[PDB]
């Protein structure tokens, strides 16, 4: 029941192109909101209230601070970038892709196409799905992109659909841990 | 390889 | 293309202190302030890398002291406080009889502080449950996992129960077979 007080700061490193463009971001904040914030592409803290104006003020008068803050991209970004890039940039995990029918209400028939696609590494996944070759783009409803918080994500990709008999249904998957598009089949 | 922290920086 | 954090903060009065190291959206590490070690997410991970704990508890002192000085300019006003959103589901398809693992994701929340119970039929679990450090967003509020390793069954029911201080009632997420 009692109040609390939260300080919470972020120092943020933003790669683009490995890290031929490298952006530096540090930012304070309390309870919820920001105060104070340096941008590389500034190069000096400024103040994002009035809260955090003598912060900004007074650490723009240490030309020390200041220096090394400037100089973070290359000693803190790009370092920490090598450090963990063979485990981090170059992860990759294989997806598991199953299909499997379902139905949209207990008592009809089963009329929706799961394609489950989980256990992947990184989030980055395209999913679609084809009636006897040609693509069904109408009638798909997904849970989206769900991290599983332990470097892995998954995602369900369901195509409503009343299946005929002969039809043959194909989920195709493209993922960067695979070069080819990834087909998993369903017959009914 | 290390990782490196940036160091916080006292407030007023 | 890519993006680390390095997100630490200090909560009063509850004292709590977490420094922590982010990968597009996944945790490499966090100090452990008790043990003053650091705690990879994976194993692995210490393999490849070190760090030196050292260096966050060196932050977490001055952010402590940083929110006695912000705490006062700030006229001591208290933090508003956002109730989480809470999402259970599992690791993979689930086959009877075949391990799996059950995920309660608490999201969009301040502050850092929840209590989360796993409940089999109403029962609480406190066997193999293992959880996370609260994760950064890109909107200042927090994430966090939970986890409880299960073997799926029609007999056996879940709830993922979280108390938040934005909370009226706690929030009970359901699952079963
Ligand atoms: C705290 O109180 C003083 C008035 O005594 C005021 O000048 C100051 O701005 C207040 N802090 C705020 C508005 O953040
Ligand atoms: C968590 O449980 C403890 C003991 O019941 C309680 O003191 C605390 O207020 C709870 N935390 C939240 C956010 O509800």
């Amino acid at each position: 029941t009692r109040p609390r007080f939260l300080e919470y700061s972020t120092s943020e490193c933003h790669f683009f192109n490995g890290t031929e463009r490298v952006r530096f971001l540090e930012r304070y904040f309390h309870n919820q909101e920001e105060n104070v914030r340096f941008d590389s592409d500034v190069g000096e803290y400024r103040a994002v209230t009035e809260l955090g104006r003598p912060d900004a003020e007074y650490w723009n008068s240490q030309k020390d601070l200041l220096e090394q803050r400037r100089a973070a991209v290359d000693t803190y970004c790009r370092h920490n970038y090598g450090v963990g890039e063979s485990f981090t940039v170059q992860r990759r995990v294989h997806p598991k892709v199953t299909v499997y029918p379902s139905k949209t209400q207990p008592l009809q028939h089963h009329n929706l196409l799961v394609c489950s696609v989980s256990g992947f590494y990184p989030g980055s996944i395209e999913v679609r799905w084809f009636r006897n070759g040609q693509e069904e783009k109408t009638g798909v409803v997904s849970t989206g992109l769900i991290h599983n918080g332990d470097w892995t994500f998954q995602t369900l990709v369901m195509l409503e659909t009343v299946p005929r008999s002969g039809e043959v249904y194909t989920c195709q998957v493209e993922h960067p841990s695979v070069t080819s598009p990834l087909t998993v089949e369903w017959r009914a | 390889g290390g990782y490196r922290a940036r160091p916080a920086k006292a407030a007023t | 293309e890519h993006v680390i954090i390095q997100a630490e903060f200090y909560l009063n009065p509850d004292q709590s202190g977490e420094f922590m190291f982010d990968f597009d959206g996944d945790e490499i590490f966090h100090v452990d302030m008790a043990k003053k070690e650091t705690v990879w997410r994976l194993e692995e991970f210490g393999r490849f890398a070190s760090f030196e704990a050292q260096g966050a508890l060196a932050n977490i002192a001055v952010d402590k002291a940083n929110l006695e000085i912000m705490t006062k300019r700030s006229n001591y006003t208290p933090i508003t406080n956002v109730p989480p959103e809470v999402t259970v589901l599992t690791n993979s398809p689930v086959e009877l009889r075949e391990p799996n693992v059950l995920i309660c994701f608490i999201d969009k929340f301040t502050p850092p502080v929840v209590n989360v119970t796993w409940l089999r039929n109403g029962k609480p679990v406190t066997t193999g449950v293992s959880e996370t450090v609260f994760l950064p967003r890109e909107d200042h509020l927090f994430r966090k996992f939970h986890y409880l390793p299960f073997l799926p069954s029609t007999e056996d029911v879940y709830d993922c129960r979280v108390e938040h201080w934005g909370l009226d009632e706690p929030l009970l997420k359901h699952w079963e077979f």
